[PDB]
RNA sequence: ACAAUGGAUUCUGGUAUGUUCUAGCGCUUG
């Protein structure tokens, strides 16, 4: 099924990814600097 | 003796069986006799 | 022990039993057709047949469970037709009036 | 074919031969672990001066299909 | 013609998906067989059991 | 050890308890790897 | 009319083995005990072993008879009717059960 | 756009309802290529059902149609109920 | 009896269950009494079970409460089977027990119909000849009538390409399928038939009728047709509605202005009391009969269009494999179905009004009235309903009775129903809505006067025309007890307080209609609007629709749908919103759902990943562009007194709240206000 | 003369699934 779902978590994503965030397991992306806050897999 | 159970709906083994193996009696009442007949006789009153 | 064979014939299909302390034994039938048989001898004394409704089907003629109370006076039987049917033994019935079925029993049923 | 119906029923005469496990579920633990025991302008007008075994003809559904169509 | 042939096909085959492939596999596993029973033949030709 | 003897020799499981695999795994290996509550609930006790 | 009970056919069956053993009798007179082992408690009966011979065979050949005039009778059955529209045996088998209902 | 029925669609409507039954009318019309099954379902239901009876009137059946035509003045579905016949042969 | 024949019986039993639900009588040829005996009771055994389960999981969908979206289909289904069963059965009730009317009734209401045309000197409406001037022009409204579905949507399934190419051929050669149309009404009566499907709205299940595109076409052009020549002839009066001429918002507006403007409403010097009643006319289309219908339509069409019209309505129904006759009932599928549920009502307006009073409000044929306008003071004094109008089924009725009048109404039902236990307060029924000091009070003089009132238009109209119910009817009384009169228009409740009987005056917010006398052009009256109840879980189940229609719908689509129907609420209720406190209640948990929506997609529900400029801002920033509604201080005042009066705004419940601060607009600033 | 503030996240997602993958010789005959 196609998405432009992603384009537009995309657009949002450091207020989606913020880092004020309640609970949310801090990893780092794999070959990156990114901090992820929990799963957000279409980000 | 049960007769066989021919389906309109399914035919599982997809057998090849006659149209009339797949596939009333009353009469009206007076009622709709005499709702025609007392609406022409209004009508050609109406028509007078 | 085999104690006895009652004279049950052409009822088909027996649902439900329930016995009295009086030695009533009673044979609720799918066909409604209920029966009433002396427990020690087997003798059918009454045989009733129900109504089931308003409207409903001819199949809905038919005893599905049913048991006595604790007195043993009163029958209490769940049929198809979504009721409940109480069955009362009527008093001032004597031996002479309210015979029952007549005890005959014959060699051609093999049942004894 | 392979979607059937059942010829009979599984029965318990074959799990019964089985060893058992004494896996521990959720709903054998202990509880209720003690029992009880018993003791003049009206005429300018044209036209002037119950429980049924069946529950499709049943009251209940025609009034039933009558506000839940509309 | 062409569509009665069609229909003339479609309507003599009652099997499905499961059966078509379960008939193709057993011809498969058959043909398996005797070619290995042939095959075990020959070598007994040669004195090798 | 529990890991192990399940076979899934292919996760990792580190010194800080995080479970990651060490291979792109096949289906059949994902569903065999999938971990219940109980396993990973024990593992993030022992990470806290 | 009507069919025929089990123990009706049966008896039937039994009479009818009975006039195959008389004329085999019959055709032979043309041409021309027990003992119980106390320790084991087996019974033992001597027989002659002709007559285990022709029993064995007779129930051979009614087998083979009967396999033989079924097999006729498949293969009467399947070059009669072509009529109705069939697509395998199984619906030809079918659809004259439906005519032997009416 | 719309077709006309030939006598070889007509032949394979027969046999795909002798197959299928006449609750299956999008299977039906797999086979006929050119013929929607709404369509096919109505040409069954019209022409070619054996139920129905193309026969000429009885000199009874055209006085008990023109009495039922004045008694419901014109309801053609429920005369041909009435009539047991097919309703564009009653009108 | 072996493992093979207990096999082959059980298919017995499969295929009767189907022909229960198909409808179809089962019945095999052959099969042994006790054995069908048998089948037939399961059968109704599981019947039981399919129908209970039927009926609970519909209790359920109407509270909201955890229903699964498959199981919503499924119940769907059962009741469409239910419902097509019903009508099956009630097809073959008229069928076997003749028509409903009697030949007595039938007679007396054609007479009442040719009394009525003849004193307008309606001219009958002739089959539309082969130079006909505006020809061309209706044709063309039919086609874009028909066309205007297209432009919507995207994909298109082969019925649907059909109707296109239809369409499409008759903008070419107008003259060719003219001639087609006028051929059809002349020479065809039998036709395809017709399939229902069935609309989920979660409230109600309701009928859609699928018309085969070569009829509907024709259908349309008479629909268009019989339209134009009745307005041109002035057929349909002034109080059946919708006007063509007025908005239903504004009907509601002129309405209230009407009682107002008529003379001595308010006043209850004297003994006087004013009624106004609302009913359902029950299934007024279900209980038209085609034969008293062929023979009403041949005063006003030329009877070639009425036998038309007639046979149009007898088509077989087809579900997915159910299918039945329509002998009795209108079919309201149909394009000119609208202009005999219209001229059926005409019939049922002139038996409760009465051929004198019907001239009335009419006014004369050479110059007809306005909707509220007498030509005289006098001709308005006389015979006691003062204001009528119907705007489909429903029917609104004016009263104003002397002292004398009211009594001598209210003895009569007295001497013919009587009450010992005075119990006549029980069975009524008011808005709940309003406040208990604001609803009717329930003084038993009024009650008395209201039930007669009923009771004398129930008697007008026979049961077999329609179904006229105390239950289904609304009647309020103004008079010296009762200073509120309250009705119920198109889905606004209307609570009408004269200026006088105020006993204070106090401004309002814009809530309030202030209904103005013309010839003073003082306010003399304040009319105050409330959303109806069934209005609110109306857009409700617009809400959930939309939830449950999209499974993984984009955001922005979601979004969009959430626009579409917060604006058609907002557009059509513009006044009304302000008072009601429960559907700012539905506006507030049907937004957070379909931002809940939009958390659901993204796999967190968080709050503050989420701010408000997420949502709400505009599509062409990158924004969902959501309207918002429910960033609102809500009124919250005291519950326990707030049913006994109209305690006023006292205290504000949060609306939406979020960490960061922002007061979003909302839309009913945007939207100017009705009156 | 008002101090009133709910949320929060993991798992179940078109290549599934299935088969075969004998190097290392079991005594005699062939």
């Amino acid at each position: 099924s196609q998405i432009p779902n992603r384009r537009f978590t995309l657009w949002w994503s450091p207020t989606i990814n913020r880092a004020n965030v309640y609970v949310g397991f801090l990893v780092q992306l794999d070959l990156t600097g990114i901090f992820l806050h929990g799963k957000i897999p279409t980000l | 003796k049960i007769p066989a159970a021919v389906s309109n709906w399914k035919n599982p083994n997809g057998y090849t069986v006659a149209l009339e193996r797949r596939v009333e009696n009353n009469t009206i009442n007076d009622g709709f006799m005499k709702l025609s007949e007392a609406l022409e006789n209004a009508d050609k009153k109406a028509r007078q | 022990s085999l104690l006895t064979n009652f004279e049950s014939e052409k009822t088909g299909i027996i649902n439900t039993l329930s016995i009295n302390q009086d030695d009533v034994l009673f044979a609720g039938g799918d066909n409604g057709v209920l029966s009433f048989y002396d427990y020690k001898s087997g003798h059918k004394y009454q045989s009733l047949a129900t109504r089931e409704m308003v409207g409903s089907l001819e199949g809905e003629r038919s005893v599905l469970c049913s048991t006595f109370d604790k007195t043993g006076l009163r029958l209490i039987t769940g049929e198809a037709d979504k009721s409940i049917k109480i069955w009362k033994q009527d008093e001032t019935a004597t031996k002479e009036s309210e015979p029952g079925l007549a005890w005959n029993p014959n060699l051609s049923a093999k049942r004894f | 074919t392979s979607h059937r119906p059942q010829l009979e029923a599984r029965s318990g005469a074959k799990a019964a031969a089985y060893t058992p496990t004494g896996i521990e579920h959720a709903r054998l633990l202990p509880g209720h672990t003690t029992l009880k025991y018993r003791k003049s302008w009206r005429k300018g007008t044209a036209f002037g001066r119950g429980y049924i075994n069946d529950m499709t003809k049943s009251e209940y559904h025609q009034e039933f299909l009558h506000k839940h169509v509309r | 013609k062409e569509m009665l042939a069609e229909a003339r096909a479609r309507l003599l085959n009652t099997q499905g998906k499961k059966a078509t492939r379960k008939i193709r596999e057993r011809m498969l596993e058959e043909s398996k067989r005797i070619a290995e029973l042939q095959k075990r033949r020959e070598l007994k030709q040669a004195g090798i059991n | 050890l529990l890991i192990h003897r399940k076979g899934l020799t292919y996760l990792h499981l580190d010194y800080n308890f995080n479970l990651k695999p060490t291979k792109t795994l096949t289906t059949k290996e994902r569903k065999k790897s999938r971990l219940g509550n109980s396993f990973h609930l024990m593992r993030e006790l022992l990470k806290m | 009319r009507g069919g025929i009970s089990y123990d009706q056919l049966a008896k039937l069956s039994y009479e009818k083995t009975l006039r195959n053993l008389a004329t085999q009798t019959q055709n032979s007179s043309k041409q021309d005990k027990v003992q119980k082992d106390t320790k084991t408690g087996k019974i033992t009966i001597a027989d002659d072993d002709k007559l285990v011979n022709k029993l064995a065979v007779s129930l051979q050949s009614e087998s083979k008879k009967r396999y033989e005039a079924r097999k006729r009778q498949m293969q009467n059955a399947k070059t009669l009717y072509g009529v109705e529209s069939f697509i395998n045996d199984k619906n030809k088998q079918f659809n004259e059960k439906l005519s032997r209902e009416s | 756009k719309g077709g006309v029925w030939t006598n070889v669609e007509d032949q394979i409507l027969k046999a795909a309802v002798q197959k299928y039954g006449t609750h299956q009318w999008s299977k039906v019309a797999s086979l006929l290529q050119k013929k929607t099954a709404r369509q096919s379902e109505l040409r069954w239901n019209e022409y070619l059902n054996p139920k129905l009876n193309f026969t000429e009137f009885s000199k009874e059946e055209d006085a008990q149609l023109l009495d039922l035509a004045r008694e419901l003045p014109n309801q053609w579905r429920t005369i041909a109920d009435m009539m047991a016949r097919p309703a564009q042969v009653c009108v | 009896i072996r493992q093979k024949k207990a096999r082959t019986i059980l298919q017995h039993l499969s295929e009767a269950w189907r022909c229960w639900k198909a409808n179809i009588p089962w019945d095999v040829p052959g099969m042994p009494a006790p054995i069908k005996k048998i089948i037939e009771r399961y059968i109704k055994s599981k019947a039981d079970a399919w129908v209970s389960a039927a009926h609970y999981n519909r209790e359920r969908i109407k509270r909201g409460a955890h229903v699964e979206k498959t199981m919503v289909k499924k119940n769907l289904g059962r009741l469409t089977r239910l419902w097509i069963k019903n009508e099956q059965e009630r097809q073959r009730q008229i069928q076997k027990n003749g028509p409903e009317i009697t030949p007595e009734e039938a007679t007396t209401i054609f007479s009442v119909m040719v009394e009525w045309l003849e004193s307008r000197s309606f001219s009958p409406i002739p089959f539309p000849p082969l130079t006909y001037k505006n020809d061309t022009k209706i044709l063309v409204l039919a086609l874009e009538d028909l066309k205007d579905v297209y432009a919507s949507k995207v994909r298109l399934n082969a019925s649907e390409r059909e109707e296109l190419a239809l369409i499409e051929e008759a903008y070419d050669n107008p003259h060719d399928t003219l001639n087609r149309i006028k051929k059809y009404l002349l020479t065809q009566r039998v036709f395809k038939p017709v399939d229902i499907t069935m609309m989920e709205n979660y409230q109600n299940i309701s009928p859609v009728y699928s018309v085969d595109p070569l009829e509907k076409i024709t259908d349309a052009y008479l629909d268009q047709y019989l339209w134009y020549e009745a307005d041109q002839r002035k057929l349909f009066p002034n109080w059946i509605k919708p006007s063509d001429s007025e908005i239903p918002p504004l009907l509601v507006y002129k309405w209230t202005q009407g009682i107002n403007n008529l003379s001595e409403i308010w006043d209850v010097s004297r003994g006087q009391s004013a009624v106004l009643l609302e009913t359902t006319l029950g299934e007024m289309a279900e209980k038209i009969d085609f034969t008293l219908l062929n023979r009403l339509l041949r005063l006003i069409v030329d009877p070639n269009i009425a036998d038309y019209i007639t046979a149009k309505n007898n088509v077989v129904i087809n579900f997915k494999d159910m299918s039945h006759v329509n002998k009795y009932g209108l079919i309201r599928g149909l394009k000119f179905a609208s202009f005999i549920f219209q001229y059926y009502g005409l019939v049922i307006d002139l038996l409760l009004l009465g051929q004198e009073r019907a001239t009335d409000l009419a006014g004369p044929a050479n110059n007809p009235n306005e909707f509220m306008q007498f030509k005289s003071k006098e001709v308005e004094k006389a015979h006691p309903i003062r204001l009528y109008t119907r705007y489909l089924d429903r029917i609104y009725m004016l009263f104003h009775f002397e002292e004398d009048e009211g009594e001598e109404l209210t003895d009569e039902y007295l001497a013919e129903n009587p009450d010992p236990n005075f119990e006549n307060s029980i069975g009524y029924n008011n808005r709940k809505c309003w406040p208990k000091d604001s609803r009717m009070r329930l003084i038993r003089q009024d009650v008395n006067l209201g039930r007669a009132v009923f009771w004398e238009i129930q008697s007008r109209v026979p049961t077999s025309l329609t179904s006229i119910k105390w239950e289904n009817a609304f009647v309020s009384v103004y008079s010296k007890n009762n200073p509120n009169l309250l009705f119920s228009m198109c889905g606004f409740e209307v609570r009408i307080l004269p200026r006088q009987r105020m006993e204070e005056v106090v401004s309002n917010d814009e809530g309030v209609w202030d209904l103005v006398d013309e010839r003073t052009k003082q306010r003399t009256a304040k009319a105050y609007l409330k959303v109806s109840e069934e209005e609110i879980k109306k857009f409700d189940s617009r809400i959930r629709g939309i939830l449950m229609a999209s499974g993984s719908t984009t955001f922005t689509k979601v979004a969009a749908k959430w626009n579409t129907s917060l604006i058609s609420l907002f557009t059509y209720f513009r006044e009304a919103i302000v008072a009601t406190e429960p559907l700012l209640d539905i506006l507030v948990k049907g937004e957070t759902r379909i931002q809940n929506r939009v958390k659901l997609g993204l796999n967190s529900k968080m709050p503050t990943r989420f701010p408000p400029a997420v949502f709400y801002t505009p599509k062409e920033l990158g924004g969902l562009g959501m309207i918002s509604a429910s960033h609102i201080l809500i009124p919250a005042s005291d519950l326990s007194w707030s049913k006994q009066t109209d305690t006023g705004i006292t205290h504000f419940r949060a609306g939406m709240t979020h960490e960061d601060e922002k007061l979003i607009p909302t839309i009913f600033r945007y939207i100017t206000t009705w009156e």
